RNA sequence: AUAAUAAUAAUAUGGUAAUAGAACAUUUAAUGAUAAUAUAUAUUAGUUAUUAAUUAAUAUAUGUAUUAAUUAAAUAGAGAA
RNA sequence: AGUAUGAAAAUGAUUAUUUUAUAAGCAAUCAUGAAUAUAUUAUAUUAUAUUAAUGAUGUACCUUUUGUAUAAUGGGUCAGC
RNA sequence: GUAGAAUAAUAGAUUUGAAAUAUUUAUUAUAUAGAUUUAAAGAGAUAAUCAUGGAGUAUAAUAAUUAAAUUUAAAUUUAAUAUAACUAUUAAUAGAAGGUUACUAAUAAAUUAAUAAUUAAUUUUAAAACCUAAAGGUAAACCUU
């Protein structure tokens, strides 16, 4: 089907080892939800402060 | 349900310019009801 | 709603807020991290427990607009608003002119001829703020690692907090490597060493009257038993010179180095032995694998002698003609 | 006759990669091409200019492909009628499919 | 009708992933600019203790990093060949010769090499410098950072009759090569940089050193 | 007049074939709280006189143990055919 | 020869740390420099981990035997049984 | 954001002591004597990366219905059930098509009960090639009557 449907070469990626990535990833996660949590805090703390 | 989908330009329609083209999925029964706002 | 938990908490804050305002004595009692703490340093009696709280309780008036950032660092969600009456704030100062004072009045008593650098230095490393910080977790002063809000979940009573040491640390503040760079104000070290300095003040406090001297020697029984070998703190730029200077300024004939003993000449390691003679006073032997460098070692012997000299306590205190000069 | 022992992974590693006979060397000897300037092995025609010379000679010195003389003019009809298309095997169809299985000479990078 | 189309190319990469480099699709979006800020600083690469200022705001930072994160982070290229018809030992032939070649050098190199690997091996290597050029790196300062043979899957036993009874049993391989290039500006010149640092630190070899006492004492004076 | 732990004094503690006594791992059945801040498995570093278990960090599951413990049983432990 | 999943090992390539081109033997153990890595109490004259400087000690394992480094038996390695 | 104080670094100005253990304090050449040392083509160990491989782990129509439990009225889980496993026991009931390749080898009702279509029970009814020891042969799916 003139490669139109089907395999699709890879793109241009960089190398990221597997273990590394699931890693580095999951700290961002964690590092993103704190500061929502952080964010929270901060807003009820505002709250009582009067 | 309605997934796009690359399709082939033997199958193509009188108007699609790329090979990207949404189409419908099919539904069970189960999940879906009858109207009549009802 | 049978229940307004926004208001509970509330008044648990403000609850929180007002023991800190307080101190009160009873609360503080029944801390035990607090009477462990007491245990452990075997301080005097008349030193309440109120005021260990207070020693760890470091000034925090106002949070900072560094806070309404998060997304740029920083969260401060730890601490409660202290009283500006009842900090360590004051305390501190005291503290630090007592470590100022005394370790260096210690320090000179030890070495009289203690170049001034390398006595500055001394100092700093017998006191600095990251000894002092070190020393404060060795004792066991930790800190207030954990929300207002999640204290309040757990239900842990005020008396823990009390027990606990507070400021203005920045929960989030090494997550995912960023460290936001802010001021002396917000780092913990800093807390420790000034919660250490507050103790010792509270300390002086007491026993200011009944026995003047106590402040002293439990500050040699903790900051001044710690090693320090006062042999590694120097470096000399040319000795030589120094050398004779300091002969001329006594009474001490003109110094010269000799050979004294030698092996292995015409070798990869040969060794030297100079001593810097002042007519026969052998004034500094030098080893060395070559002879110039054997020289400047003598040289370097003969300063650190001069310098080092450790008097008896029968001695009457003897008074240096400062550093040598040239 | 035989191996004693199983040889372990140091010994053949040292007997394969170890010896400077048994390694490639990087080809050194190339150079530029006179007639565009790209990389060719030395004391050597560049491979592109030579086929190009020869793709020329063959175009020229082409041979007159002898169509035959009733073919030309047969009718499109007749010729269906006459020659039925068939479909071809497997193996004629692979052999059809020359890309699958032939290779087309490389061109080199171009030298600085 | 003329088409190879935007939407379906979108599609492509949605399905797999974003032709984005990896110090900016890791990193969360301020710690990324921190990062940034810090190679600005240090021309090109991270170096490990640097307090820096972002261009926008007043507020400073110092960003700690660990080794595998900062080796990950500079920018590289990963390029893998397809099902190659050959051992691995025969692709680790040639493969050795590759070892720390500037890409163009290598390709090169392959041209030339009589060897029918070679052929495969340049080709993945073109992919690889097309990839980096559209990512963001510029061919003449990529070199071949590493460059390796796995077994590629399903190796077809035969059995191979032999005279009298006997029995062989041949086996076809197939594999593939994987390579990594990274850049002459920022990678190596950071080992560079590292390798200075290590040579700073080194103790001199002193005549007279120090050598310690080896051995316990015993609880008494020889000397 | 027992048990558990700790002392003091004494005697004893190599071991093939073999006899005797006591434990642990794994899996199944009976009873059975609990919980994604939990669990299971894995890697690394600790801890307890340590074939075992536990702690911390990390990774992957999983709206979550035939889980702790006592019994009952075993296709119950493998460098040796 | 179900479907998912799969950092189980053996096995291959590659990179890093380290040791290695005057050295000789179950490849370990004990001693013992040096180099590197990690560590939010390395306060250090710190602690762990990795690593064939160097020294000493050290005839694989099973089976069967009066007796085995034996040049007596058995095993290419790992996984499952 | 501005101003003033304490300390640190850098630069300048003004003083400063000194023939400074310069026949080596800092550092550069060459010579003559000695003395040593520094490899990595490849390798070992450890770790990691990319593989190979498929042990282990989870799951067994994942629907529908039933009951319970948990959250907001729907979902999730638990246990049971299928036309869709075998094995052992116990209890009940009863004693039954394969192949081959083609001119493919199909159905039609009625009555009774349940509620015109209906499902069930009880029934009658059409088709159904060739082969599978014994119309009679043969080399099964063919031939001969
Ligand atoms: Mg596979
Ligand atoms: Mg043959
Ligand atoms: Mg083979
Ligand atoms: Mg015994
Ligand atoms: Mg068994
Ligand atoms: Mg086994
Ligand atoms: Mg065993
Ligand atoms: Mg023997
Ligand atoms: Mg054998
Ligand atoms: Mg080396
Ligand atoms: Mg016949
Ligand atoms: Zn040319």
């Amino acid at each position: 089907f003139d490669g139109v449907v089907g395999p699709y070469e890879r793109v241009a990626q960089p190398f990221i080892p597997r273990f590394l990535k699931r890693e580095i990833d999951n700290k961002r996660e964690r590092h993103a939800a704190e500061l929502q949590r952080a964010d929270k805090l901060i807003a009820l703390n505002r709250y009582i402060e009067d | 349900p309605t997934k796009t989908v690359p399709v082939p330009k033997q199958f193509w329609l009188e108007g699609q310019t790329s090979h990207m083209i949404t189409i419908p999925v099919s539904i069970l029964g189960k999940d879906l009801r009858l109207v009549a706002t009802v | 709603l049978p229940e307004s938990e926004l208001a509970k908490y509330k008044e648990y804050y403000q609850g929180l807020k007002s023991t800190v305002n307080e101190i009160p004595e009873s609360v503080a009692s029944k801390s035990p991290s607090l009477r462990t703490l007491h245990k452990r340093l075997q301080l005097p009696n008349e030193l309440t427990y109120s005021t260990l709280s207070r020693c760890l309780t470091c000034p925090s008036a106002k949070l900072p607009d560094k806070i309404n950032n998060p997304t740029k660092g920083a969260a401060f969600v730890n601490t409660v608003p202290t009283n500006k009456y009842l900090d360590n704030h004051g305390l501190n100062i005291m503290g630090k002119n007592l470590l100022s004072y005394h370790v260096t009045k210690s320090i000179i008593q030890k070495y009289p001829r203690l170049p001034t650098v390398v006595l500055n230095a001394a100092v700093n490393a017998y006191i600095s703020e990251a000894v002092l910080a070190h020393i404060a977790k060795y004792w066991g002063i930790e800190v207030e690692t954990t929300s207002v809000l999640s204290r309040y979940l757990k239900m842990e009573p005020f008396e823990f907090t009390l027990g606990r040491l507070k400021f203005f640390n920045n929960s989030l503040n090494s997550k995912d490597g960023i460290e936001l760079i802010t001021g002396k104000n917000f780092s913990e070290t800093s807390a420790l060493a000034m919660s250490v300095r507050s103790i010792i003040a509270a300390i002086w406090a007491v026993t200011e009257q009944k026995d003047s001297q106590a402040v002293y020697r439990f500050i040699d029984d903790h900051i001044m038993s710690r090693k320090l070998d006062i042999t590694k703190m120097f470096q000399f730029e040319q000795p030589t010179r120094e050398l004779a200077m300091l002969c001329r300024r006594e009474g001490l004939e003109k110094p010269v180095s000799k050979l004294v003993a030698e092996s292995g000449r015409l070798s990869k390691s040969p060794v030297f032995i100079v001593h810097v003679f002042s007519g026969e006073e052998t004034l500094g032997e030098g080893y060395g694998s070559s002879l110039k460098e054997a020289k400047a070692r003598a040289a370097t012997d003969a300063l650190m002698k001069w310098y080092c000299y450790e008097p008896l306590a029968q001695q009457e205190p003897v008074i240096d003609p400062g550093t040598v000069v040239v | 006759a035989v191996p004693k022992k199983k040889v372990s992974h140091q010994k053949k590693r040292q007997k394969l990669y170890g010896p400077g006979k048994k390694q490639l060397k990087m080809i050194h000897h190339l150079n530029k091409c006179p007639s565009c300037g790209h990389y060719k092995r030395a004391n050597t025609l560049c491979m592109y200019c030579v086929g190009q010379i020869s793709h020329i000679w063959k175009t020229h010195t082409a041979k007159e492909e002898i169509k035959p003389r009733q073919e030309e003019e047969l009718s499109e009809l007749d010729q269906r009628v006459l020659y039925p298309g068939r479909r071809d095997t497997k193996y004629t169809k692979d052999l059809k499919d020359k890309d699958n299985y032939l290779e087309r000479r490389v061109r080199t990078l171009k030298k600085d | 009708i003329t088409i190879e189309d935007k939407l379906l190319q979108q599609h492509i990469i949605s399905l797999q992933q974003p032709e984005q480099l990896a110090s900016q699709s890791l990193l969360s979006p301020l710690k990324r600019e921190i990062y940034e800020a810090n190679c600005k600083i240090n021309g090109g690469f991270y170096k490990k203790d640097t307090i820096v200022k972002l261009p926008n705001s007043s507020e400073r930072y110092k960003l700690k990093l660990t080794k595998r994160e900062i080796e990950v982070l500079e920018p590289s290229v990963y390029a893998q060949s397809y099902r190659i018809k050959s051992s691995m030992k025969k692709a680790t032939l040639l493969l050795r010769l590759l070892g720390g070649l500037d890409v163009m050098k290598a390709i090169s190199q392959c041209h030339f090499s009589n060897k029918k690997i070679a052929r495969e091996v340049a080709e993945l290597l073109q992919k690889g410098v097309k990839d980096g050029q559209k990512l963001g790196l510029k061919p003449e300062d990529l070199y071949i950072s590493q460059i390796w043979t796995g077994s590629d899957g399903f190796w077809r036993k035969r059995v191979e009759f032999k005279a009298r009874t006997r029995i062989g049993i041949i086996s076809h391989p197939y594999i593939h090569v994987r390579c990594i290039l990274r850049t002459k500006s920022v990678t190596k010149r950071r080992l560079a940089y590292e390798a200075h640092l290590k040579e700073q630190k080194r103790a001199p070899w002193v005549q007279l050193g120090d050598k310690p006492i080896r051995g316990v004492t015993g609880g008494v004076y020889k000397w």
